[PDB]
DNA sequence: CGTCTGCCCGCTATGAGCGTTGCATTTATCAGGGTTCTGGTCCACAGTAT
DNA sequence: ATACTGTGGACCAGAACCCTGATAAATGCAACGCTCATAGCGGGCAGACG
């Protein structure tokens, strides 16, 4: 409900000339580096390494809400949507005249005078209906949530008293109905816009046709920038009725209310569209943009794709006894453990620090990964194999599969580390020593050699001198231990 | 359906499936696949059935029973697994547990029997009577449907009557305490039944899970067995020991009730095909027959473990 | 709708030493403690004494909702019902082999659609039948309803799979038609279970010669403890032949299919069952019992009388009361509690906080003027006069 | 479960399991005609709301919902016109759906239960009951024993609202006698112009209003 | 003896429950092609005759 | 010690099949039609007086 009053931006581009819908919108010219700023990250500082094993516990487990590392799709997707956006106001020009207006201009203008050629070929839909089919667990749902956002929602008008609907999302839910569609995209209208539309339009008592029917009025009234329609993998085919009419049901949909459309699905849902992907055919339309997990290798050499993401989800462990570069043999295994699907690697780097914190040292081993991979990847066994094998029928029968129920297991993984008797040598050397701001000093040069001379050592240099910086602390602290 | 009953000790799951039809008064053939499974489509039959699963998840609030032993346990399935290759073996569960049914019988590429051949319903005639009085019921059993011998493993011949899988595709039928189960004077072969009881330990084992020969590994075994005894010369087949053997264990009319003329004038025998360098699937009459003819004092899971180790 | 895992006893009786379905039922239980379980009564508590008029008179008006007191045949009831409902289960045994004959016989008579035919004769059922006779407002479906409430309606095994419901209650369709009492079979089973028999059992246009075998069946199919029937009177309403034919089905079911079967009815019901199993008559309560006073009546009014809800009132019980109860009310139990209720009640409303003799006529006379008519007969006691009518004492 | 386990290892010696649902109650309101027995409870009935929708459940809330007879009067329009009145106040197609010629009307009294139990129906006003006392229902009798068997609708205590010839007519039955006074029975008379030989209160500010 | 003005009763009108029937519906029947299958082929290779 | 012959493994190619679409016939099943029982009704007959 971010009412904003419209302040009209001018835009270069010819075709965008003087269109009031479209000036509102945010300006594209450095967008690049707003696509690009998408990244964000939680801040971790050497203070929380100190703290007790519930507060690292419940560090760890805010980390997968608040971690994003854009990837090349996110671009294409960002411009690509972009694109759709900004060109569907082109027809229903507000200030001029509407399209069947312009058509009979040109027919009469044909008809006698001197303008010879006329072409009638208008525009299918305003742009192609993209259908961004991908495997689960890679990070669709995500990506739009963020990417659709950064649009106000509602830009009020004031000499036109109309509403400026950006976008909007229909989402259907396990075993949904054709009709729930349809039901559910007016009962979505009232959060957006706060009217009453189910009340008036929202009876039971209409039939298929007519809620098409006044769809169409009211996205016509409203002018609609886009509609989601998300995961059309919960569905279920032989509940509504005949699953090759779904297509016929969704190019109807298509067809009528004229405003640009993007379905979601999975290659489950692959087959009920199929029949016009095939066919190079114009009108059929459909574009696709697929989905594919992170590749390791290219051109025989590792990707630099998967390495920028590994490097920078490894710089967010807090482990005790951690090294500073990560080892090539656990690179080398958990892509094979994972497959690289979006989902899982994090969700395994998650759950190996919650292991590791309760069975003992603290550290990252290719056995601690394939005990975390046998004990909650079970549901995913055969889809992570069936990826392994590259036959596309195995992929295809296994897809919608995904791990129930993470959070509340996460919840006794944090329930468990709370219950501990036992100490590390370290815990001990941290409580027995003076660790306000001092503490830095023994952490960062604790793996020198033992530290039974180092926690008197420190003491001795800090009550010589009790007003030191760290940065004068470091050399004084240095030299005595050398003696 | 909310009472499926439980498979008895050692039963097809089709009796299964008709005990779950017999039980609550459903006579419609039609109904009963309509309540079972759902479809109109689904077909009806003995050994190496489809659509499992759906067969389990009525069973499921019993913990016991899954996938895995319904078709390891209750199926036709264990004596095809281990004699043609383990892949095939591990991707028949994969193709068998989904809604496939035609590549089933192809990709096991044994089931080519054209026309039902003995896939008349049989039963036994003292076999019936402990099945009543230590349970009550009567049942399809997998010991007396054996692909190939028409013979009860501890006694007697089955008793044939006149009827067939594909007289009706679409129904199944539970036996019949009410139809009268005649006698006839039992006309035995000897020898058959002692290869039933030799054949009958391996539908029951559990080592079989997952012992599959390799075929370059059944290759080198059968050279190094026929290499161990002197069954081949300098790089020469006999061919007299092996049809001596044979002809010693077994006679000619048990071979034609099997259907498994030896052709010692002809060049192309069977017998021949399985020394030389093995390519396709074999059946297990073949190696159960080579096994009890060149050595008789060893059973059949140790047979595999020494056809598998070496 | 209560799915239960079932943990088994060990019973005493040699009878019952192998059955799963009788060991798993809670434990039958003397005749000292079940008085005591059955009786249930209100909270009270002194701290609503000084609340609002409105918050006391909804609990005022709750009272004939959550409030049962034990008679004496009650004691008697509860242990014929689980003599009857125990002795049902001796003959459906399935580990040693009887469930499986008595299941497949079944198949037989839906083939040829004779209920006669047999297969195994060596398939022997056990039942009881009874039927509870008693005047209208006697409190009999309630009674029905609080004894039948120790047993849980649908237990579970794991052994089988066998989802076993204890008992279950049908109601006869008021025009007697003999489809719609095997049409509501269907229709509790389909709720206390939950489930879909009746689209494939119903819809399917069968004869009522097969529907009744399906009935028995399915019955079977679970293990079904019991089949009471209220609502009886309606049979007799029905068309030419159908009035002894569910006289005879319903000692089919319980001498062939084995099912346990009662059955409730007013007394106008009887004369079909005498137009030709033990008989319990239930009677209006009278204090007169021989001699003296019963004890009865004077417990279960100071029982209902230390309910009260009114701020100034006689603690202490009078005997004109009571005897103004007896002569307004007949002993029925229906009339004395909504009659103690109004009263009250009008004595909160009018600002007069205690109740008298003389507003409980004015009410009595007053606001239950469509029942004097029948109470006139019962209080003049002419057997003559009282013959008349229907739902009488006979 | 946990006093199952306690009732069989003889920790406990009693559990309630289950109760059926005991709390179905219902009155009749019969007065003069023209006393005014509607217009007093449309307005009665005006201050609650009918349709409440709960967002934490999925349930709407009918409160109460009034039928009125027909004018030739039988049992079968008053079951359909149960459906009719109902697919008013929310929005669906009860009436095409399920009011089809092939169900009976016990059909009809055992599938009322399920909408009646969706919907946490109320209160149900039955008004008009006067053009039922004669008519081709079938029977006097089978029409009471409609009444009466329209008890196994889920609990909804309904009123039944007739002109003083309904009485002595339509109550002549011990069983249907007390289920129709089941909460008193609300009698109705004209105003009276002396109480005792005095003037009445009523009568005069009535008609000075 | 007309007529008369209200009675009846065989009748008409109508609810209640069940039973065919055309209708859509599914099922069953026939021509055809190409495909994997298995039947038959052969050819280098290894071991003996001159 | 090399030409002659068996021989095992690799290899062409016709053939049973068998899968599928186009068309006619048997058929189960909601869709009215029918029947049955029940309650009120207006022309007809006995009646009867001035
Ligand atoms: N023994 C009793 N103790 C307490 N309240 C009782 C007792 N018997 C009956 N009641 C009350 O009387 C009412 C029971 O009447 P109902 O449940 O209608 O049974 P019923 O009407 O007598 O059965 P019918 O007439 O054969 S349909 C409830 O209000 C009970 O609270
Ligand atoms: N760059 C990223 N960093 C961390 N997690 C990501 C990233 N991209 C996607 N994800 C993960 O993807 C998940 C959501 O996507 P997903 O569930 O696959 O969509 P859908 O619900 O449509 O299948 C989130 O749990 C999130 O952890
Ligand atoms: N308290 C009142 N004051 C004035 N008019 C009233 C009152 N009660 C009823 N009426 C009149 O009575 C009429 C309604 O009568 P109604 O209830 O339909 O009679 P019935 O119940 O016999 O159908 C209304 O027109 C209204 O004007
Ligand atoms: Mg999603
Ligand atoms: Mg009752
Ligand atoms: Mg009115
Ligand atoms: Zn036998």
């Amino acid at each position: 409900a971010t009412r904003i009053q419209a302040v009209y931006r001018d835009t270069g581009v010819e075709a965008y000339r003087d269109n009031p819908f479209i000036e509102a919108l945010p300006p594209l010219q450095e967008s690049v580096n707003s696509a690009a700023s998408l990244k964000s990250s939680l801040q971790l500082t050497s203070s929380d390494l100190q703290k007790s094993r519930v507060i690292r516990a419940h560090t760890i487990c805010r980390i997968p809400d608040d971690y994003f590392q854009p990837l090349g799709t996110h671009l294409l997707l960002s411009e690509r949507i972009s694109v759709m956006i900004r060109g569907g106001y082109v027809g229903r020009n507000p200030k001029t005249g509407d399209l069947q207006k312009h058509l009979q201009n040109g027919y009469e203008r044909v008809q006698t005078g001197e303008l010879e050629t006329f072409r009638f070929e208008e525009a299918r839909s305003t742009a192609q209906s993209l259908l961004l089919i991908g495997c689960s667990g890679s990070g669709k749902t995500t990506s739009l949530h963020r990417i659709l956002a950064t649009y106000p929602q509602v830009i009020y008008h004031r000499e036109l008293n109309v509403e400026q609907v950006v976008y909007l999302k229909i989402d259907c839910s396990h075993n949904g109905s054709l009709k729930e569609i349809c039901l559910n995209f007016f009962r979505a209208l009232d959060r957006a816009l706060g009217s009453n539309y189910e009340r008036r339009y929202g009876l039971k008592r209409h039939g298929i046709e007519t809620m098409l029917a006044l769809m169409s009025q009211i996205a016509n009234a409203h002018a609609l920038g886009l509609l989601v329609i998300d995961e059309i993998q919960h569905l279920s085919r032989s509940r509504s009725g005949g699953s090759q009419e779904m297509l016929n049901f969704f190019v109807t949909m298509v067809n009528i209310i004229g405003v640009p459309v993007m379905l979601i699905g999975t290659p489950k849902a692959r087959e009920i569209f199929e029949a016009d992907l095939r066919s190079a055919r114009r009108g059929a339309g459909f574009g696709a943009i697929f989905w594919d997990p992170i590749q390791q290798t290219q051109r025989g050499k590792p990707n630099q794709e998967w390495i920028a993401f590994t490097d920078n989800l490894w710089q967010l462990q807090l482990l005790q006894r951690k090294d500073a570069l990560l080892s090539d043999e656990v690179r080398d295994v958990w892509y094979e453990l994972s497959q690289g699907v979006m989902d899982i690697v994090v969700k395994l780097f998650v759950l190996a620090q919650l292991r590791a914190l309760a069975l003992g040292n603290e550290r990252i081993t290719a056995g601690l990964l394939r005990q975390v991979y046998q004990d909650e990847l079970k549901p995913v066994h055969p889809m992570l194999e069936a990826l392994r094998s590259g036959i596309p029928e195995r992929i295809a029968r296994y897809s919608d599969l995904v791990v129930p129920e993470i959070d509340k297991r996460l919840i006794q993984l944090q329930l468990d580390i709370a219950a501990i008797q036992e100490q590390t040598p370290e815990e001990k050397a941290l409580q027995e020593l003076d660790t306000e701001d001092q503490r830095h000093l023994y952490l960062m040069l604790k793996e020198d050699y033992d530290s039974s001379l180092l926690i008197p050592t420190i003491k001795k240099a800090f009550s010589q001198n009790p007003t030191m910086t760290r940065q004068k602390l470091l050399p004084l602290v240095l030299q005595w231990l050398m003696e | 359906m909310r009472n499926f009953p439980v498979p008895y000790s050692n039963e097809l799951i089709y009796s299964t499936i008709a005990r779950a039809g017999v039980y609550q008064g459903i006579v419609s053939p039609k109904q009963l696949l309509d309540e079972v499974y759902g479809n109109r489509k689904v077909v009806a039959t003995l050994g190496l059935p489809s659509h499992l699963g759906v067969i389990a998840r009525h069973l499921h609030q019993t913990g016991r029973y899954a996938v895995q032993q319904l078709i390891y346990e209750h199926t036709l399935f264990p004596l095809y697994a281990p004699f043609v290759g383990k892949e095939r073996r591990d991707e028949a569960i994969r193709l068998m547990e989904y809604q496939a049914q035609g590549a089933v019988h192809l990709m096991l590429g044994v089931a080519a029997s054209r026309v039902k051949s003995d896939n008349r319903f049989r039963y036994c005639p003292d076999c019936v009577a402990l099945q009543l009085n230590r349970y009550g019921e009567a049942f399809w059993q997998r010991d007396w449907y054996l692909p190939a011998l028409p013979y009860c493993p501890k006694h007697g011949a089955l008793v044939f009557f006149d009827r067939a899988v594909d007289d009706h595709r679409h129904q199944f039928w539970a036996l019949g305490h009410t139809e009268l189960l005649s006698d006839y004077p039992k006309d035995s072969l000897s020898q058959l039944t002692a290869l039933a009881a030799y054949i009958a330990p391996l539908l029951d084992a559990p080592r079989a899970q997952e012992l599959s020969p390799s075929l370059e590994q059944w290759t080198l075994f059968y050279q190094r067995l026929a290499q161990d005894l002197g069954l081949t010369k300098s790089k020469h087949i006999r061919h007299d020991l092996v049809a001596e053997r044979v002809r010693q264990t077994f006679s000619d009319e048990a071979l034609e009730k099997l259907d498994l003329k030896l052709a010692e004038n002809k060049d192309t025998c069977w017998l021949k095909s399985i020394f030389r360098k093995h390519r396709k699937a074999f059946s297990y009459l073949q190696h159960s027959i080579v096994w009890q003819a060149l050595l008789p004092k060893l059973t059949v899971i140790e047979a595999l473990q020494q056809a598998s180790a070496l």
